RNA sequence: AAUUGAAGAGUUUGAUCAUGGCUCAGAUUGAACGCUGGCGGCAGGCCUAACACAUGCAAGUCGAACGGUAACAGGAAGAAGCUUGCUUCUUUGCUGACGAGUGGCGGACGGGUGAGUAAUGUCUGGGAAACUGCCUGAUGGAGGGGGAUAACUACUGGAAACGGUAGCUAAUACCGCAUAACGUCGCAAGACCAAAGAGGGGGACCUUCGGGCCUCUUGCCAUCGGAUGUGCCCAGAUGGGAUUAGCUAGUAGGUGGGGUAACGGCUCACCUAGGCGACGAUCCCUAGCUGGUCUGAGAGGAUGACCAGCCACACUGGAACUGAGACACGGUCCAGACUCCUACGGGAGGCAGCAGUGGGGAAUAUUGCACAAUGGGCGCAAGCCUGAUGCAGCCAUGCCGCGUGUAUGAAGAAGGCCUUCGGGUUGUAAAGUACUUUCAGCGGGGAGGAAGGGAGUAAAGUUAAUACCUUUGCUCAUUGACGUUACCCGCAGAAGAAGCACCGGCUAACUCCGUGCCAGCAGCCGCGGUAAUACGGAGGGUGCAAGCGUUAAUCGGAAUUACUGGG
RNA sequence: GGAAGAUCGUCGUCUCCGGUGAGGCGGCUGGACUUCAAAUCCAGUUGGGGCCGCCAGCGGUCCCGGGCAGGUUCGACUCCUGUGAUCUUCCGCCA
């Protein structure tokens, strides 16, 4: 039952914390000099029953302010103590103003110097209050009138003590740590003090600290004044920990987190609550749980706002945290984290209706999470990252019909075959491009359609146009079925002059392109798609024969292991009068076909028709 | 530890046929290996004495899918050895067991010989064995293990092993694919090609 | 069978051949940082501040040594509660046991460190003038008395620390007596020196009915031994400096005393005046040394991390006793310095042990588990104790292994680069296709380290004894921190898995762009002056590889202190 | 963290400045500029922002800029209060 002190200096709240539980809050000397309560102390009220409440008292001064914003973190419960004698104090209204924003779930007040002042100022307070807290929204508060000198309020104190609830934690959470006070204790090493915003932790946990970015072993904690050998989010958690991290680097409000955040952004929206409206892009303090950082705040559409941090800060979606004027003097304005990488140009037209989707639409992950498939590709790591996923919180997304995850980002079936479609209204292009070629293969067909999105996503997504049917392939060419190897015009124009000319004899590439006035790659390439139809083969590269001589080349060689057994160039001489370098242009162009195949001195026949019955 | 990217390129950088793939052929010849090893290697190097025996060393210890520090273990030993460092070196290092297995023939590639020797098929004495640099040892049995027989890849190697022609020095009776290993071969009956001895030099700086 | 083994290059000139250094290629590390980083095995892991240390643990053990009952569990009489044999509480060492106390043994082992240390040490070869507790062998004795004291009781000092006062008592504690030579001294004659029992069982017989008595165990004392270790002495061998050549009066011998377990100026008395020294005395600087490690063809060089041997040290300075063994890491006393407590009068403490913290620095780890096993201390043994040890944790710090997928796959894609813009490079690489689950993961099955030890029981031996006790068998159950071991079975999908440096020549590995003696690179010779094969980037290539690069360090190359091997 | 202190232009240093911002000094980029320098000036350090067309890879809008905010005051870089930031020194970091 965390209760932390809060209101305006030299209001008795020291003086409380004594009564209840005795501890001495000061620990610095010049606390202890100064007599005030100059940064933070902490108390504990440890019991048989075996819960210790936590006490946090904090300075109420301004330019302490800053160690306060340090202790709200983790609160359970907030006591503002109010004397009597002057009734609520400005500093006072502040802090309630903070907590509203920052939705703490209830608060007490608790009105102290009763004993000096006559019982009518303690009714007239006490009214002074009750409408106070209509003022600020507050709903539930348990007003207690008492002189902590005289413990004349305790006893019915402790039943609201007893009331008040500790926050419960759902066991799949990414462990979370703010890290607080950070000071070495002569035995074993660093022990730094801090909340645990979520998760538990053990000694042989290792942990990700950031600022520092390095892993730190626990090697021992005190759950509060209470050593214990596990750790659970909601109270405040001395936490031993080794590691190659040192003091210098290390910082108060460094996390630490189960896992490797990605690195900190300045760039950030939130949610705005305020007592009067802020305006666009004006510099301000940003103060969130033990982290001061310096901002200017810019207007989107109503109580949205956008924040530049001049500090980059590890966050998560809705962090509430209260936003000040930059000079000081006056708490203007809450704020809760939203959307944690921004973009540039928010009123920009075709992104206001996605943030208003974002936001507005959906407060849980799943709802969100289709918005931004909506929106594009979801990336894991980023969604992970600003919802504090665990790994049992990553499974709830495969847990999910109609979300396909390859090995990284999400994105929605039917939107998936919306950019299939696309896919294809782009391979139309590309085919009306060039009506000539067969067609692009995968991964070019990757890069002409989606290159930005993840390519096990968009090649699983082609995979499923394949399964489809809408086009086939083979030997890794993707063509429509429609296609014959019939071609486009601009290249039937010149095979028709040269289909005579093949006939009877071919001839060269650059001879060809000489006798039709082609280009030579134009005229290479018009060939090479004639001869994936079927009319020419090339026997060695640039030299192309006709169909109706390859079968008379096979007739030729079927009388080779019949008349002589081997397979010899002589033959060449000895049968027609072709060439050596014919004979072996031809041989390796059948070796490398499977027609022949060579082996020592001779080519075998294992697999082809060739072979005559006799 | 293995190589892991293309092999025939490191193979035409020598422009050697390294049985580093086979199938249908031993080396592709087709692919230009030759002519334009690489960006500039249209121009035709001429290559210092460093770089020929550094080079031919790059070739042989491919061949045989070793690393440079126990290739030198190798060495070293072979030094350690009475007699001839070089053709004893040879004729143990041909004793390495994924060599045999592709002599054999159960096996496309002296590096398919790595994959299934680590995936523990093989079995050598009633023993199951990893190391593909183990040195069998005179007229030692070896066999598969008989759940690794069916697959259709191992006959699919032997028509190949059949047309390579097959050691002369093993005996394989492939009748249930397991062969025993007779000797270590003698330098006359293998390679005339490879220089050894250039390699003994190259680290005899 | 006990080897098999030695490379050069660049740079002085206009050119040559020499001499001569300078630099680099190699190997290596207890290495550090940079970039990168998937796994497994085997090693290593304050070389700085011998700088200071919180907290805990690390040496306890024996009731089968003694009086005892603090605490527990039985038993005992008794309380008579009541749920009338369930429980109630008193008293009861009388039993199991053991707090505390006396006493025995260990604590002088093992661990840590290399500060001091150049000889008092260490190594090797020796030696005589010594010792060796408990182990083991022989030889024999072992009887009979006395007086205190702790514990305890009553009182009391002081904040505490730690005592003090008076009284009672046991002991295998202490002191006597008796007795003892094959022991010591004595030429000899003679003289002298010892103790303690306890435990188990037991027939007959005594029985103050506690026990005596019989038997066995083991304990005590005496003498000669053994072996082991230790002490002592000698001979050399073991860093640098001569811009250190003189040095010493207890130093060199004598006689006698003292002293040592033992020789001896070890010490004293007195006498003598010697003694050491270019074979380097003396003095100074550096330093733990060796077996060895790295390097080398070798001879050698450097070095002495881990491990083993020897010495030395325990905050500093010293001291000496107890003890077989110490001038004693975790004993004592005094003083000092540093920190703590204190009622201020006075006390307390020492991680160069296991971990750990700070400081130093470029840098080196669990504020860990088990005594399961090995080893060690005590004990009859079980067991008790143990940070020795066994592992585990951590780290790419090193050595080693494997994987991040083999086959086929050209119409040789796109893109990039390069152009003569005609064409080639990346590249069968990808894609495809047949495959494949190694390892990892999950879920199961599942060796061995573990020998023994305990109980029971049989036989044999001993004994008056079928008792106790001892040995050898056999049955039973049992001893795991590692351990979710190793290993295997499957299940599934390439699924979880490649980077680093370099590319002018030495030295293997090139083009364009950007920049223009600028920005900058650089081990060396060098480069960049608007067309940089050297800067920066791109692509491509080369070399290593789960590691890759610079710096640091040693040997090699350096035959460049040259015995081999120089002028 | 706290106390106190210095600094935070518009390219840097300084004089500053309460009358509306300016100036001394400097480095560099060039032009006018020489054989190179040197010098002189010129031109310039062009600054940012919410928003716009945008990816236009940029360019405009209006607005602002002595770190930022606030107040004087008639008017502020100018006075001052704060606010942080960097920076100097010191107090203690006690589960
Ligand atoms: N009469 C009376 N006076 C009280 C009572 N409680 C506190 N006070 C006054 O409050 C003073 C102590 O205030 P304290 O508790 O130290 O103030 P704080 O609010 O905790 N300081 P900070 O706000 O900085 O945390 C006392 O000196 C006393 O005069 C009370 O019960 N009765
Ligand atoms: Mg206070």
């Amino acid at each position: 039952m965390i209760i932390a002190t809060a209101g305006h200096v030299d209001h008795g709240k020291t003086t409380l914390l004594q009564a209840i539980t005795g501890v001495n809050a000061d620990r610095l000397p010049e606390e202890k000099k100064r007599g005030m309560t100059i940064d933070l102390g902490y108390a504990y009220w440890p019991q048989p029953d075996g819960r210790v409440p936590g006490f946090i008292d904090v300075p109420g001064h301004e330019k302490f302010l800053s160690n306060m914003l340090a202790g709200v973190g983790g609160i359970d419960h907030a006591l503002l103590v109010v004397a009597c004698d002057d009734g609520v104090m400005a500093q006072t209204r502040e802090h309630l103003a903070i907590l509203q924003l920052t939705g703490n779930p209830m608060l007490t007040v608790a009105l102290t110097k009763a004993d000096r002042v006559d019982e009518a100022r303690v009714d007239e307070v006490e009214r002074q209050v009750k409408e106070v807290l209509r003022e600020y929204g507050f709903a539930e508060a348990k007003l207690f009138i008492t002189a902590a000198t005289e413990g004349r309020g305790m006893d019915a104190l402790r039943e609201h003590l007893l009331q008040l609830p500790e926050r419960e934690h759902a066991s799949q959470h990414s462990f979370r740590l703010a890290i607080d006070r950070a000071f070495t204790v002569k035995g074993a090493g660093l022990v730094v003090t801090g909340t645990a915003l979520s998760g538990e932790v053990k000694v042989g946990d290792s942990l990700w600290l950031t600022g520092v970015n390095k892993p730190m072993r626990v090697r021992a904690l005190h759950a509060q004044n209470q050593p214990t050998e596990t750790a659970n989010a909601g109270q405040r958690i001395a936490l031993n920990i080794a590691g190659d991290a040192e003091k210098e680097q290390i910082n108060r409000g460094d996390w630490l987190l189960a896992d490797v955040p990605p690195e900190p952004f300045t760039r950030v929206i939130v949610e705005l609550q305020t007592h009067t409206p802020l305006t666009q892009w004006q510099p301000l303090h940003i103060h969130h749980a033990a982290s001061h950082v310096t901002g200017r705040v810019s207007l989107l559409e109503d109580n949205l706002a956008e924040l530049v941090f001049d500090t980059p800060l590890w966050l998560a979606d809705n962090d509430r945290l209260v936003l000040r004027d930059i000079s000081a003097r006056n708490t203007l304005a809450g704020a809760r984290v939203v959307m944690l990488n921004p973009p540039r140009r928010g009123k920009r037209k075709p992104e206001y209706l996605q943030w208003l989707a974002s936001l507005a639409r959906a407060q849980s992950d799943a709802d969100a999470l289709s918005v931004h498939l909506e929106r594009g590709a979801v990336n894991l790591a980023d969604f992970a990252w600003a919802r504090q996923l665990n790994g049992e919180g990553m499974r709830e997304l495969l847990q999910q019909p109609g979300y396909i995850q390859a090995g990284y980002s999400l994105l929605n079936a039917p939107v998936a075959a919306r950019w299939q479609r696309k896919i294809l209204d782009t391979l139309a292009t590309y085919h009306e491009q060039h009506r000539d070629e067969p067609g692009p293969g995968r991964e070019r067909l990757r890069r002409m359609a989606l290159p930005m999105e993840d390519e096990a996503l968009v090649l699983l997504l082609i995979e499923k146009m394949r399964e489809s049917g809408d086009i086939h392939s083979h030997h890794g060419w993707l063509h429509l079925p429609d296609h014959k190897a019939g071609f486009s015009e601009e290249q039937q124009a010149i095979w028709q002059k040269a289909e005579p000319l093949f006939g009877d004899e071919p001839w060269w590439v650059r001879d060809l392109a000489k006798e039709t006035g082609t280009d030579e790659q134009a005229m290479r390439l018009t060939l090479r798609q004639a001869a994936q139809q079927g009319i020419i083969t090339a026997i060695v590269k640039d030299r192309y024969y006709r169909n109706d001589r390859i079968v008379e080349f096979a007739n030729m060689i079927r009388d080779l292991d019949q008349e002589c057994g081997s397979t010899c160039a002589a033959d060449f001489r000895d049968r027609l009068g072709v060439g050596r370098k014919l004979a072996i242009q031809i041989l390796e162009y059948f070796d490398r076909i499977g027609f022949t195949r060579r082996r020592g001195n001779d080519h075998l026949l294992r697999d082809a028709l060739l072979f005559p019955e006799k | 530890a293995r190589y892991l990217g293309p092999k025939l390129k490191l193979s035409r950088r020598e422009g050697t046929d390294l049985f580093l793939k086979s199938g249908v052929r031993a080396i592709d010849t087709k692919c230009k290996i030759e002519q334009a090893p690489g960006q500039h290697g249209a121009r035709k190097p001429r290559l210092s004495d460093y770089g020929v025996q550094l080079r031919e060393k790059q070739k042989v210890r491919r061949i045989y899918g070793v690393l440079e520090r126990q290739f030198r273990n190798y060495y070293k030993e072979a030094a350690r050895l009475k007699g001839n460092t070089g053709e004893n070196l040879l004729a143990l290092l041909e004793g390495r067991l994924d060599n045999v297995v592709y002599r054999m023939g159960f096996g496309a590639t002296r590096a398919e010989a790595r994959q299934l020797v680590s995936h523990k098929a093989i079995m050598v004495n009633g023993r199951v064995v990893n190391i593909a640099s183990y040195q069998v040892s005179p007229n030692d049995v070896v066999s598969i293990r008989e759940k690794a027989k069916k697959q259709s890849r191992v006959k699919a190697a032997l028509e190949l092993a059949e047309q390579r022609e097959k050691p002369t020095w093993l005996e394989v009776d492939a009748g249930k694919m397991e062969g025993t290993f007779k000797r270590k071969p003698e330098r006359s009956d293998l390679s005339a090609d490879i220089n050894e001895h250039l390699i003994v030099e190259l680290y005899s700086k």
